[PDB]
RNA sequence: GAGAACAGAAAUCUCCAGUAGAACAAAAGGGUAAAAGCCCCCUUGAUUUUGAUUUUCAGUGUGAAUACAAACCAUGAAAGU
RNA sequence: GGUUGCGGCCAUAUCUACCAGAAAGCACCGUUUCCCGUCCGAUCAACUGUAGUUAAGCUGGUAAGAGCCUGACCGAGUAGUGUAGUGGGUGACCAUACGCGAAACUCAGGUGCUGCAAUCU
């Protein structure tokens, strides 16, 4: 039994990372505002990496978080590309999980010339209600141990939902 | 900023030692109290045991077997009420003071931003302190929420700036006299116009005055005396809305009109003569005053706070029946009136001869007094709600206080540093506010003759200041386009 | 020949002396209270606004214009 | 006159308070009633000599409000 | 699992910082310091919001605790006539009026520093962890103190219509918020835009047959009688404590030897 | 109801500290813990005490304002505040006076060449050349022109100069406070 | 960061000295008891109070130097030391720094009847507020070590000195008592502390202006038992009350006019 | 640690633990931790006026430096800083 | 005796895992027109108290749990250190008495008390 509870996804958040700084940005954050109908924030360079020429505070990647009835639109379209089918090490041990795909025009956009083929990363995150106890600011406590999400339930989410169809369990 | 100097060492040194030590009176000393009345005059012979001041009102009380408090000075041995050891056989002047005790104001609430320019009058509701008026050069009156310190209502239909507001003195009707040569009446509740305007005057309204409650048939509502610069006043009767009949005579302007509660209006004049008339004899010029040398600005009666709120007291309770209304106004009228022994009231009137004259128009045609000292022109004048002082607001920054029964001068608050504009009475008759053209409001303590607190906190110079009748707010206005309210 | 120049700067437009109401009424009520003895001489005196100070009183106003 | 506050051409002249054109000048204002939020009247503010008191006589100052 | 010197190395926060209830370091500048040497005892109005309630309440900071000087609840509303909406903009106003008007009467200042005589009440406003926000419900309280003639000092901007471009407050949008003009407005345009939602959202007023236009009259008539009667009344007690306790007592788990 | 309580030996003040001391006779009989009256002595002893203090307290001369409330770091018009004299007694201070900070050799050159003081007239001078008026350091002071200005490099020539006279400047005033 | 700045600055000496600060120290014999007359009076103290919360091997009458360390690193003057011992049972060891180094040992032990906050009632009352003095026992004014616990006492507890007094924060007396009048070479009497909050009733004697005031006992009932003393050296006490040091026939005038009266 | 096209041990995104294995200019006591760290918003200053310390030849009153104070000034809803 | 708001002491209060929670309260929770803020009504702000739920928070209880705490004469006035003497020895050093003066070990106990206000089968 469970008061109507249920493995509810928070939100997903869309991650264009890019080994450089250029136009290449601007171009993913344009993508990534089609998609997803709001503005991106890039993400700025953690530390200086010298495998890719990464110099601090640069940007090198766009994401944007979405939620509601949106995410669950756009992850649907996302699945259609995996065909309702994706490996289980996607499974976090915190229930999240997410995946990847190389390409924008599968998932619902023109070719649009400029844009060319560039990838994409989706993650999505799954917690019951009652969330709130985590990120509100007054009273912040710890969500207990029976609610938190795992990664069976988010397995057995995932299969009563939209299909069957993880790998290698 | 430049300071007090410092004491010097001398100074701290004694500032050390054991001192300043209140008498802590002992029981021994007993000398005798003559008791006679500032009100009226001389009322017995009593040896009281050096005692405190509340059993000499309680004296009082048993004297004449009433168990209203009194004032307990003389001579103004040190003319204070240990309270009657060296303070004060001890010759004892006593009066009736207040009943109640008014707060002095000390925090500007906010400033609201209703009036697009600047705000020309203003006028608290009798009834309440919650409502009020103020008519700016907009064009447009508004009212105010003052308890909630927010615009009600805007009152608007005048064409040009609204020069005067005035509360129906039953608290039913608002009036705006404006630079259109128009006045209205507003509806203090809808903040709908009252019909149509009051066409009269060929130059712009300069005063409103009503009738006194006191004087009105029960059923009936009061009528509207009206002045401006062409130099007639008009009364109207407010529920028919006819210029019952105008009234003119007077060469130059008319500064000011107030409705007596005799019957006897009076109007002071540019043509630096006040003319007393009678409502009765159908407005016929009954009586001139002509002491003046120049522009008479203002006028006061000793009575006119009664007038100006007799139906209603700083309670703010509602009256009964109009009937019962009107008998309160009545008993109100003669509280201040009566007072001296006969139904007797002065009136008094600034000009720009730098002076004041005391009146009494229904026995006398000739002033009472001269009242002189002021080195600009007096601006303003209202007696104390009791009418046992008169206070001048004058050009020259300064304003200065008066024995409101024979005009004689007692003292002068000083501190504004620009001509002072306008004076308000608080309703116990202990407390003044004025306003300048220095941007300050500050109030004054009538007892100790000095000021108790400045109020900045305007821009711009202001224009107008009222207090409301159960002392707890008043306000301001002026160049700052903007309305204070001021409280506790 | 100098280069006669003077600065924007905000000092100028500010206020550079003022004085407080209380110490108006300290100085008003202490220019009546003193006293002059013949012995004590001026060796300094206090730059004061005697403007707000010396306001005497009058029994008589002026005659109007 | 209160004070000299800066004479453009040099600050000798200032030490030597000389009024010429464009001298920053400290003047008694307590007659314009100027009053600061906070209740203190102003009675002392700067003023610019807008003109040569040499050639004039008179020395005429704008204020700096 | 933790290592055991973890546990032990590790120094534990206060406890009402564990929980997340007091700010302490603004709890130290609100009872601590002080503008002037003058030694002025100084006292804090507080102000929370439960999902429910609206706890308004005048705190003396004492030497063993704090000490409540007057209290004042949302819940007390219907008392004036205010029987719903007990959480919103204008239901901060009545309480703020309400523990304003409640302190004034009990001080003696409406209806032991013998050298002045009366002396107006200044408190600060104490809003603990919520944003401050132009708009915040916290601030409705702060003006309804203001105007009940509570002295506290505030400043225009986070009463709602201060526009940040403009440099002034917009006293229309300020009195519609006193009076729940955006409530009026959200239920008319509301059941002017979907039925369904309106009655879902207001089956309370539908129910109380309270109409829209109605608030504005309500709130004065609740002002009005908050003005009039603020003085407290204890509810009542239908069972002693020691019954309460009776009750309380045999759900309870109890220690073990 | 009695306030005016006198003793044999007058009490002094310390009106500073807020504080009286007493000096009568007291007996050890009524004070030890054997009686069981002893806080009531104690708290009636100190009673009259605090009631002489405040009798000389209240009786201090005072000082009423008249600024509003909204005024800045004041007293209100309202309150009437005691106005209290030095403390005193005398206590030991915490830490000696500051007056260890010595005396430079720039002072001694300026007192016995007749070197006046500048005048602090403020940081910005006028730039003749630009029409404005530019700060003589900081931020972007006009010493940092010839960094920028677009005329080895001379640039870091004067950039090394200045930079040791700023090493100059801070090796003379760290062997003043050797003197 | 210039934060530091202004911290060296608020802590390095000062014409006007700031308020002296005190350090509650908890040595190695810290008992419960003592923890709890610590919290009472530090409450006493505070808003200038720092609590130190770990056991600290000190013993001020055999090494001196941590204490200096302590009143180094905390800007803390005034300090006191938890130590119990089947020789000296709840004893409080008040120290006073000038500059850094010592300017007073005292070894006032409490005697187990005392009574801490708790076991009293409250009533309203402000914390951080200025409290006022009661000194009984003749023996204050003049006998060294009593001399040395009244300006003990007086230095610690004074807190902020100001020139004006709101009326309104009287509202909690301090009061000292010695056990009991004594001759030289009796064992001095213990003192007792006692802490008493102002209630004020009208009193009709000399008027409006004057109050009769009664007393109720709120907090640290103490009584302590005086031992070890470490008085000062003569030459830190003579350098340690300099005055900062800011007109023969001239005076300031009222109205500011320097005056010279002319003989 | 567990995850997510590139994608590795180090690119970005996510959750969980973090309890200072963060940066407090750092001696070094304390962990200040809803900050003293990070980001954002707003915004000056070598202001003004008087007294203790200095110098004459202009000490003109602090004229000028200087000590301190007070008026301000900045910010904040406010306590305050 | 629950519960809330503000607190004092700031682990006897913490973290780790289970169970229980009547009523009220808290809370999650429902909705974005308005004030308001975000990439995202997640947080923040507002609105309803209405569509729901005690699942979580929170509070209790349990634990051969990890920590943490209290008292003791528990070491013990000892170890240690400070002061006299034909006390001494090649020496490091140690007798004898007398002021300060420990900790581990040991025994036993514990695992939140408490101030102001409001409300509760």
């Amino acid at each position: 039994q469970n008061p109507m509870r249920d493995l509810k996804i928070e939100k997903l958040v869309l991650n264009i990372s890019v080994g450089e700084s250029g136009d290449r940005l601007t171009r993913a954050s344009k993508v990534l505002e089609q998609l997803s109908g709001q503005t991106p924030v890039q993400s700025k360079a953690r530390y200086t990496v010298r495998t890719f020429g990464i110099r601090r505070n640069e940007k090198i990647a766009v994401h944007v978080t979405v939620r509601g009835p949106k995410a669950e639109e756009i992850l649907e379209r996302g699945l259609k590309v995996k065909e309702y089918q994706l490996r289980d090490r996607n499974f976090s041990a915190t229930g999240n999980f997410g995946f990847g795909i190389d390409e924008h025009i599968d998932l619902g956009i023109k070719y649009d010339p400029s844009i060319g083929i560039f990838g994409m990363d989706f993650y999505v995150v799954m917690n019951r209600p009652g969330a709130r106890v985590t990120r509100r600011k007054r009273c912040k406590g710890t969500v207990g141990n029976s609610h938190k999400t795992t990664k069976e339930d988010t397995v057995s989410w995932f299969k009563q939902k939209y299909d069957a169809d993880v790998l290698d369990k | 900023s430049t300071l007090i100097p410092p004491p010097s060492k001398k100074q701290k040194k004694e500032a050390q030692l054991p001192r300043e030590v209140a008498i802590i009176p002992k029981d021994l000393p007993n000398v005798s109290i003559k008791f006679q009345a500032l009100d009226t005059g001389d009322n017995a012979l009593r040896v009281p045991g050096a005692i405190s001041e509340k059993q000499l009102e309680e004296l009082l009380n048993q004297l004449n077997g009433t168990s209203v408090p009194y004032t307990f000075s003389c001579t103004i041995k040190a003319s204070d009420p240990y309270s009657s050891l060296i303070k004060p056989q001890i010759t004892l002047l006593y009066t009736p003071r207040a009943v109640f005790k008014v707060k002095p104001v000390t925090r500007s609430s906010s400033a609201i931003a209703g009036h697009g320019s600047t705000i020309l009058c203003s006028a608290f509701a009798p009834h309440t302190s919650s409502r009020m008026v103020t008519g700016a050069g907009d064009n447009t009156a508004r009212i105010w929420d003052c308890d909630t310190q927010t615009p009600m209502h805007t009152l608007k239909g005048h064409y040009n700036w609204v020069l005067c507001v005035s509360w129906s003195p039953d608290g039913e009707v608002i009036a705006t006299g404006s630079m259109d040569n128009t006045i209205r009446l507003w509806d203090p509740k809808s903040g709908q116009c009252l019909g149509d305007a009051l066409r009269g005057h060929s130059k712009w309204i300069t005063s409103l005055s009503w009738e006194p409650i006191h004087l009105v048939k029960p059923g009936s509502k009061p009528r509207l005396a009206s002045s401006s610069k062409d130099g007639t006043i008009k009364i109207w009767d407010t529920v028919s809305r006819v210029c019952q009949y105008t009234m003119s005579g007077h060469t130059n302007s008319v500064s000011c009109v107030k409705w007596g509660g005799q019957g006897l209006l009076y109007s002071g004049s540019h043509d630096r003569t006040v003319r007393v008339w009678d409502i009765n004899s159908q407005g016929r010029c009954i009586n001139i005053l002509k002491s003046h040398a120049h522009w008479v600005n203002h006028l006061s009666l000793s009575t006119d706070y009664a007038l100006r709120i007799g139906a209603f007291d700083h309670t703010g309770k509602k009256p009964s029946t109009p009937e019962e209304a009107q008998k309160k106004a009545l008993e109100n009228y003669e509280k201040i009136c009566k007072k001296n022994g006969n139904s007797e009231e002065m009136m008094v009137t600034a000009s720009d001869d730098y002076t004041m004259f005391l009146w009494n128009p229904l026995k006398s045609t000739k002033p009472i007094a001269r009242m002189t000292g002021h080195q600009k022109l007096v601006n303003h004048v209202a007696f104390s709600p009791d009418g046992r002082y008169i206070v001048s607001a004058s050009f020259d920054n300064s304003i200065k206080l008066w024995d409101g029964r024979d005009g004689k001068f007692i003292s002068t608050f000083r501190g504004h540093v620009a001509s002072v504009y306008q004076v308000a009475w608080s309703s116990d008759c202990r407390l003044l506010v004025s306003c300048s053209k220095d941007t300050t409001l500050k109030v004054w303590d009538v007892r100790t003759r000095k000021l108790s607190v400045d109020l900045p906190g305007h821009k711009d110079e202001v224009y107008t200041v009222d207090w409301s009748v159960d002392g707890k707010r008043v306000c301001s206005g002026g160049k700052d386009k903007m309305v204070r309210l001021w409280t506790h | 020949i100098p280069d006669a120049r003077v600065q924007p700067d905000r000092r100028w437009f500010g206020n550079t002396r003022v004085i407080s109401q209380d110490a108006l009424q300290h100085f008003r009520s202490a220019l009546g209270e003193t006293q002059k003895d013949t012995y004590q001489v001026l060796l300094r005196r206090n730059k004061l606004p005697m403007s707000l100070l010396e306001e005497k009183d009058a029994d008589e106003s002026p005659k109007a214009r | 006159i209160l004070a000299v506050k800066k004479n453009p051409q040099s600050p000798m002249y200032t030490q030597l308070g000389v009024l010429t054109k464009g001298t920053i000048i400290e003047v008694n204002v307590s007659e314009l009633g100027m009053v600061t939020a906070g209740g203190k009247v102003v009675w002392g503010k700067y003023a610019q000599v807008t003109n040569e008191p040499d050639r004039d006589g008179c020395v005429n100052a704008v204020l700096l409000v | 699992a933790k290592s055991s010197a973890y546990s032990s190395r590790f120094q534990t926060p206060f406890r009402r910082r564990r929980e997340g209830k007091t700010d302490y370091y603004q709890r130290k500048r609100l009872v601590t310091q002080h503008k002037a040497k003058y030694n002025t005892p100084k006292y804090r109005l507080v102000v929370r919001f439960t999902n429910k309630d609206i706890i308004c309440q005048i705190i003396s900071s004492t030497i063993t605790g704090d000490v409540v000087l007057a209290a004042a609840y949302s819940h007390e509303l219907p008392r004036y006539g205010i029987t719903h909406g007990l959480t919103n903009w204008a239901a901060a106003y009545a309480t703020g009026l309400l523990i304003a008007r409640r302190t004034l009467q009990k001080l003696g200042l409406d209806e032991e520093a013998v050298e002045d005589g009366p002396r107006p009440f200044k408190v600060f406003l104490d809003i603990g962890l919520q944003r401050t926000t132009t708009g915040a419900r916290v601030f409705g309280a702060l003006k309804g103190a203001s105007d009940g003639g509570l002295y506290v000092p505030h400043s225009e901007n986070r009463f709602p219509g201060w526009d940040f471009e403009t440099e002034e407050i917009d006293p229309e949008l300020l009195r519609s918020y006193i009076f729940g003009g955006h409530v009026s407005q959200y239920m008319e345009e509301l059941a002017d835009d979907d039925e369904e939602r309106f009655s879902e959202l207001f089956k309370g007023y539908l129910a109380d047959d309270i109409d829209a236009d109605s608030l504005e009259d309500i709130y004065t008539s609740a002002h009005e009688a908050i003005r009039a009667d603020p003085a407290f009344k204890p509810t009542e007690k239908k069972f002693t404590k020691e019954q309460y306790a009776a009750e309380s007592k045999k759900y309870r788990q109890t220690k073990l030897s | 109801l009695p306030v005016t309580v006198e003793k044999p030996i007058p009490v002094v003040y310390d009106l500073g500290n807020l504080a009286a001391f007493d000096s009568n006779v007291l007996d050890k009989n009524d004070l030890d813990s054997s009686n069981a009256r002893r806080e009531e002595k104690i708290k009636s002893l100190t009673r009259d005490n605090v009631q002489l203090l405040i009798n000389q307290l209240l009786s201090l001369p005072m000082k009423t304002t008249t600024e509003s409330v909204g005024g800045t770091g004041g007293q209100s018009s309202v309150m009437t505040l005691l106005q209290l004299p030095d403390p005193t007694t005398d206590l030991p201070r915490e830490k000696p006076l500051p007056k260890a900070k010595a005396m430079t050799k720039w002072e001694k050159f300026a007192a016995k060449k007749g070197i006046k003081p500048k005048e602090r007239a403020g940081k910005m001078i006028y730039d003749e050349a630009s029409g404005e008026w530019v700060p003589k350091w900081g931020y972007k002071g006009a010493n940092k022109k010839l960094d920028d200005q677009w005329l080895i490099d001379p640039r870091t020539l004067n950039r090394a100069e200045r930079k040791r006279l700023v090493k100059k400047n801070e090796k003379q005033q760290r062997r003043n406070m050797k003197n | 960061n210039a934060r530091a700045k202004r911290a060296l600055v608020k802590r390095e000496a000062k014409l006007v000295e700031n308020v002296k600060q005190a350090l509650f120290i908890p040595g190695q014999s810290c008992n419960k008891n003592l923890h709890d007359i610590m919290v009472d009076l530090s409450a006493l103290k505070k808003p200038d109070m720092k609590r130190f919360n770990r056991k600290n091997d000190i013993h001020p009458f055999e090494d001196m130097s941590p204490l200096e360390f302590f009143s180094e690193k905390n800007d803390c003057s005034l300090m006191v030391l938890m130590t119990s011992s089947k020789k000296r049972k709840n004893n409080m060891t008040f120290i006073r720094t000038f500059g850094y180094k010592i300017y007073d040992m005292i070894e006032l032990m409490v005697a187990d009847n005392f009574k801490l906050l708790s076991d009293f009632k409250k009533l309203t009352f402000t914390v951080g507020l200025k409290p006022m003095f009661t000194f009984q026992g003749a023996a204050f004014d003049t006998h060294p070590v009593y001399k040395q616990i009244k300006s003990l006492f007086l230095d610690f507890f004074r807190g902020e000195s100001t020139d004006l007094q709101d009326v309104a924060g009287l509202q909690h007396v301090i009061s000292m008592t010695i056990q009991g009048d004594f001759q030289d070479g009796e064992p001095l009497p213990n003192v007792l502390f006692r802490v008493y909050k102002l209630k004020s009733y009208k009193s009709d004697q000399g008027g409006k202006r004057l109050p009769r005031i009664e007393l109720v006992e709120i907090g640290p009932r103490l009584d302590f038992k005086i031992g070890r003393i470490h008085t000062p050296s003569p030459d830190m006490v003579t350098e340690a009350h300099k005055k900062p040091k800011q007109k023969k026939n001239v005076e300031l005038d009222i109205m500011g006019d320097k005056l010279g009266r002319i003989h």
